[PDB]
RNA sequence: AAACUCCAUAUAUAUAAUUUUAAUUAUAUAUAAUUUUAUAUUAUUUAAUAUAAAGAAAGGAAUUAAGACAAAUCAUAAUGAUCCUUAUAAUAUGGGUAAUAGACGUGCUAUAAUAAAAUGAUAAUAAAAUUAUAUAAAAUAUAUUUAAUUAUAUUUAAUUAAUAAUAUAAAACAUUUUAAUUUUUAAUAUAUUUUUUUAUUAUAAAUAUGAAUUAUAAUCUGAAAUUCGAUUAUAUGAAA
């Protein structure tokens, strides 16, 4: 199971031929964009072992691009158990790092996170 | 602000019309014929000569598709999809398909297959690719009053045109005709001379017919009549083909308004009743190997129709008109219409491919140098949803990631 | 007690000598986001992907390499930053330019000249100024040569030298 | 919506008598809406508390037997003796 | 019929009674379940064979019950009159249904089966300590 | 000050007869880092840089001391002094707070093609929160010849809620269209660019941008919409 921003990814990574079901149907039909198809594939890339894993990812919440880094943690992480030496590797291409970056609240006085009303010194 | 070799269309459009395919490297590959598909059953094959020139007039190689990347337009042969698709063609009694897949899957292609295979085996072909043009309201249109139903002689006229280009003479003007013809004379010649030209039984010949020029008003009445005669010829195959049918099944109502401000049914049309037609047992083609071919576009809108008109999904009869049109499922059940999916591509097929490319010089330097030939092919696979052929395309050339 | 099987750990020595790919082609990922404007990143990967396969469809070699030669010649390796200097003249140095820097001045020159370009999609209009480039034309080239020019004229002005 | 109408509107008619809802097949304003709205007054009227709560007038009613002090009331009647002293009391009232 | 209760409060919930039943447990025949199906509507759901329905109108709770009761008395005879009203040909609409489900999602998806993979699975390691112990 | 705190994160345990299911979850209880270790390279046993191996390990919120500004509040409320007590206290009906020369802030919408509009039902993909002073589903009717969309009416299915409803998220992505633009159209031919090409004929500073301003008709809430509310339609189409 791998997250990021508000997606979920529970991923059933086998050893069968390399094929993709994401969520219930084709990868390019899920995944539009390449970008996402490109960072899911990654941990697979990293190890010469894409076209080897069947990959059956089940996805939930957030957005698309969200979802895919999910699917793509989560496949790391399944990948890890496979072979162990390759964990470290793995980390070093930085696909074990969860990726933390959590969508800042909207504070009190200020109108987004960050951005403030105009100021006026006059 | 413009020069004649500058480029001022759209990105889509430019890659179409601005012929790019001119800087290319030319490739001495195979020939495609269904004759001897053993020899080349699994090999990117080029069209012959006789063939591209009958499958432009058509209009089969389309502009969304990447066949600026080669000199022509460039199709392998597949055991899976094409080739068994030929065998079915040759081999059923009803000889009546609907080609469905995903978008991008390999639709057109299988229809320029098939209309190239038709020119091969001494077929006549009437395509129509793109019934857009006359069911959407972008060219001129009439109420006939012989024939009950709506004449569009702006693409009439191009359709009649193409049918006479797309086929050879030969094969064309073998055909007698069943009955004589009368037409409203159209030439700049003999306008005042002959007001009228009349086409004999024996003597003339469906080539003239088609050659016939007359006026907007009795154009729909000439190709009422040419569909007529070919029906009845049992001389020559007719393979009748429909690429985006998916438009024309969910466009149900055309943008055209008649004398009171409503929509016109694409049935009360000349070229959309034309064409159903055809599609059902009603319109019967003389000769065995007369066929109808339609094609699915991913492009176009989907609903229910479709569907349950094939053995998908049971009757739901609350659902509405515009999500469910209940006369063209049972049209479709009326000529009995096998669906064909196309399958998406094997991993053979995609190396083969990604090597044809690489011969012809399109993939990148990336791709090619510093990488294992087997892992990038997993990779194409991968990338393109486990081969989608569009979409490998698209990330071999489109990508730049 | 770990006990690594035989296979795995032939494969992990293979992996081994091999270095870890990487995610992004760095300058090109660079000039998208340029490009991009409100998180619409995917519209001007678009954008510069066509523009690149337009460029290739002109003139048949990778258009990606193409690109980066075309950058490296336009960038001008350094710019004569204006200074206040303890309130006095305005005297100007030469710096030098970080790999981003000199590909960025290098963009928005190139983007200029295709806005000057007739077609409405700008993707045609930037694919076509990158082709010129390419074969060896622009008013991006001039600039440069002049920056550099400005640069000789003030040789010592730079401090540690 | 091959379906036909009619039947469709008996079904829906045999349906409202099977249960209690009524049945406009016309769509005319009935006024059903007015008087089938839930009556919010008892609540409304429930705002600003229970009025019957103890009081310190009562803490003398139920313990006669302590002598009670109610601080604030003393407070004022202290301000008002100070008052008088000093020349500010209140002016007597109007009667007319 | 499932009665709800506020216990230390006077919620005006506590008056709500819910009657439910499964269509095809109720004693009838075939044409006068589908009927029955029919003018249930809203009520009954398709994919899980269920008809219920709830009654706040009256004040108490067992008034609302008794209610409830005499409604799906009346439901079943009318399904069982079949005299010149049949209901035969009049689709099930399932409209409301494919509303719900929409508003809802869906995890209809599952692992593909020849995908699985047997003979990849951690088998039994010996342990021989373990079976040494085990002298029961 | 930091830290303990909350949110969020990773892991473990517990519970949920996996129909209130989302177990890809929720929530109690822990553990976890203000990260650690080692090799080198500069400066003096340590400290910054680099490299490596170990790790999920990377943020936000609350908290803003003393003093000061006689800073703001007697219109949240209360109290001192002072003034009013047939009036400066209390109730009703209407009007005003919405007046308009110029001026000043904050916003919103714009001035079109790296950007706007149509469409997209085996309904692409969220989160957070509300629903007994309610949330209102499906479906019928009218605007509207199909129907969908949008807006009302008709009438309340379900749920006072991990169960039903508000609510098929939207950008995205895809086809189509787009004046300025004779950078297009349509009549002929033309053809191995055919949703297209070439030839020759005719196609002669605010739009098919924007949405201010106004006219009429309807609808909504309310007992009541004139001053003075909110929608929809048919027209109006400033400025920029
Ligand atoms: N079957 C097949 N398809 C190809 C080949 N080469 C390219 N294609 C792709 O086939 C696609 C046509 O798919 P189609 O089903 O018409 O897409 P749709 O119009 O969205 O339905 C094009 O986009 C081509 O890129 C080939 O050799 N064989
Ligand atoms: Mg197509
Ligand atoms: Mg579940
Ligand atoms: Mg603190
Ligand atoms: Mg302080
Ligand atoms: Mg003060
Ligand atoms: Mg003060
Ligand atoms: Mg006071
Ligand atoms: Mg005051
Ligand atoms: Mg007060
Ligand atoms: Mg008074
Ligand atoms: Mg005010
Ligand atoms: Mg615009
Ligand atoms: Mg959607
Ligand atoms: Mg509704
Ligand atoms: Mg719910
Ligand atoms: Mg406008
Ligand atoms: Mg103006």
């Amino acid at each position: 199971v791998g997250k990021r921003k508000s997606s979920t990814a529970k991923v059933f990574v086998v050893r069968g031929t390399g094929e993709i079901l994401v969520n219930g149907r084709q990868l390019n039909d899920y995944f539009l964009k390449m970008k996402d198809r490109e960072s899911i594939m990654y941990p697979l890339q990293v190890i010469e072992s894409v076209g080897k894993y069947n990959i059956f990812a089940t996805t939930s919440g957030g957005g698309p691009t969200g979802q895919a880094e999910s699917i793509m943690h989560a496949i790391a992480k399944a990948l890890v158990v496979f072979n162990p030496l390759l964990k470290s590797r793995l980390h070093k291409a930085g696909v074990l790092t969860r990726d933390y970056r959590h969508v800042e609240r909207k504070k009190p006085g200020k109108k987004k996170a960050r951005k403030m009303p105009t100021w006026v010194k006059r | 602000r413009v020069t004649p070799g500058s480029l001022y269309k759209n990105w889509t459009n430019t890659t179409h019309t601005a012929q790019l395919q001119q800087t290319a490297v030319p490739l001495a590959l195979p020939i495609f014929n269904f004759d001897d598909i053993s020899k080349t059953l699994n090999k990117v094959v080029s069209y012959s000569n006789k063939q591209y020139k009958s499958l432009h007039h058509l209009g089969s190689f389309k502009k969304s598709q990447f066949n600026e990347l080669f000199q022509k337009p460039v199709c392998l042969v597949r055991e899976d999809a094409t080739n068994s698709f030929l065998k079915k063609l040759v081999s059923h009694p009803v000889k009546k398909f609907i080609i469905t897949g995903e978008p991008g899957v390999g639709k057109t292609v299988l229809l320029s297959q098939a209309h190239a295979y038709a020119v091969d085996s001494k077929q006549i072909i009437i395509n129509i690719s793109y019934p857009e043009l006359f069911l959407n309201g972008r060219n001129d249109f009439s109420y006939d009053d012989d024939l009950k139903l709506f004449i569009q002689p702006m693409y009439l006229k191009k359709l009649i045109r193409k049918i006479l280009k797309a086929n050879d003479p030969a094969l064309l003007k073998s055909i007698e005709l069943s009955k004589d013809y009368k037409f409203s004379n159209a030439n700049p010649k003999n306008a005042s001379v002959k007001p009228f030209v009349t086409l004999n039984k024996t003597k003339n010949t469906v080539l003239d017919l088609l050659s016939v020029m007359t006026h907007p008003h009795n154009r729909g009445k000439l190709m009422k009549a040419i569909i007529d005669e070919l029906s009845v010829q049992s001389k020559v195959p007719i393979m009748f083909t429909v690429d985006n049918f998916s438009k024309v099944l969910t466009t149900a109502y055309s943008a055209y308004r008649n004398t009171e401000n409503k929509q016109i049914y694409s049935l009360d049309l000349q070229m959309g009743k034309l064409m159903m037609d055809i599609i059902s047992g009603e319109t019967k083609f003389a000769n065995g190997e007369s066929s109808t071919i339609l094609a699915i576009s991913g492009v176009d809108r989907t609903n229910k129709t479709l569907p349950v008109a094939l053995g998908k999904i049971p009757v739901d009869p609350y659902v509405t008109r515009y999500h469910y049109e209940p006369k063209f499922v049972e049209l479709l059940q009326k000529g009995n219409v096998t669906e064909f999916e196309v399958p998406k591509l094997n991993k053979q097929e995609v190396n083969e491919l990604i090597d044809y490319y690489k011969q012809s010089n399109v993939l990148l330097d990336k791709d090619i140098t510093g990488k294992k030939w087997e892992n990038l092919i997993d990779e194409k696979y991968f990338l393109s949803g486990n081969g989608n052929p569009r979409e490998l395309l698209k990330s071999l050339v489109l990508s730049h990631r | 007690k770990i006990k690594p099987t035989a296979e795995q750990l032939a494969q992990w020595e293979a992996l081994k000598s091999v270095p870890i790919p990487p995610r992004k082609n760095a300058t090109l990922d660079h000039i998208t986001n340029m490009i991009m404007r409100h998180g619409k990143k995917e519209k001007a990967q678009t954008i510069l992907s066509r523009a690149l396969y337009l460029v290739y469809c002109q003139t048949r070699q990778d258009p990606i390499q193409a690109l980066e030669k075309s950058l490296d010649e336009l960038a001008p390796l350094m710019m004569t930053k204006t200074f206040n200097t303890g309130v006095a003249k305005a005297s100007v140095i030469p710096v030098p330019l970080n790999k981003r820097q000199r590909n960025r001045i290098a963009w928005n020159w190139i983007v200029q000249s295709a806005n000057q370009r007739v077609s409405s999609d700008f993707a045609v209009r930037l694919g076509e100024e990158l082709t010129a480039i390419a074969k060896g034309t622009s008013s991006a080239f001039e600039k440069r040569d002049q920056i550099h020019k400005t640069a000789i004229a003030h040789r010592a002005y730079i401090q540690l030298k | 919506m091959n379906v036909p109408k009619a039947r469709l509107l008996k079904v829906a008619e045999l349906s409202a008598k099977i249960f209690d809802q009524n049945f406009n097949p016309s769509g005319i304003r009935t006024g059903s809406k007015i008087l089938n709205e839930r009556l919010k007054g008892p609540s409304v009227a429930s705002y600003y508390g229970n009025p019957d709560i103890l009081k310190f007038r009562h803490l003398k009613t139920l313990y006669p037997d302590i002598e009670f002090v109610d601080l604030e009331e003393q407070y004022r009647l202290s301000m008002v003796e100070a008052k008088k002293r000093r020349g500010k009391g209140a002016p007597k009232k109007m009667k007319k | 019929y499932r009665y709800t209760s506020y216990v230390g409060e006077e919620h005006p919930n506590s008056r709500k009674v819910v009657l439910s039943v499964k269509t095809k447990e109720l004693g009838l025949e075939e044409k006068s379940l589908h009927k029955f199906r029919i003018l249930a509507r809203s009520r009954y759901d398709h994919t899980t064979d269920i008809f219920k329905m709830s009654s706040d109108k009256f004040e108490h709770a067992s008034q609302n019950a008794r209610y409830l009761h005499d409604i799906l008395q009346r439901l079943l005879a009318e399904s069982k009159d079949l005299t010149e009203d049949d209901f035969s040909d009049v689709p099930l609409d399932t409209r409301h249904t494919i509303a719900k489900s929409l508003r809802k999602k869906k995890r209809d998806y599952e692992f593909p089966e020849h995908w699985k993979r047997p003979e990849d699975a951690p088998k039994k390691k010996f342990d021989i300590v373990d079976q040494l112990l085990s002298t029961l």
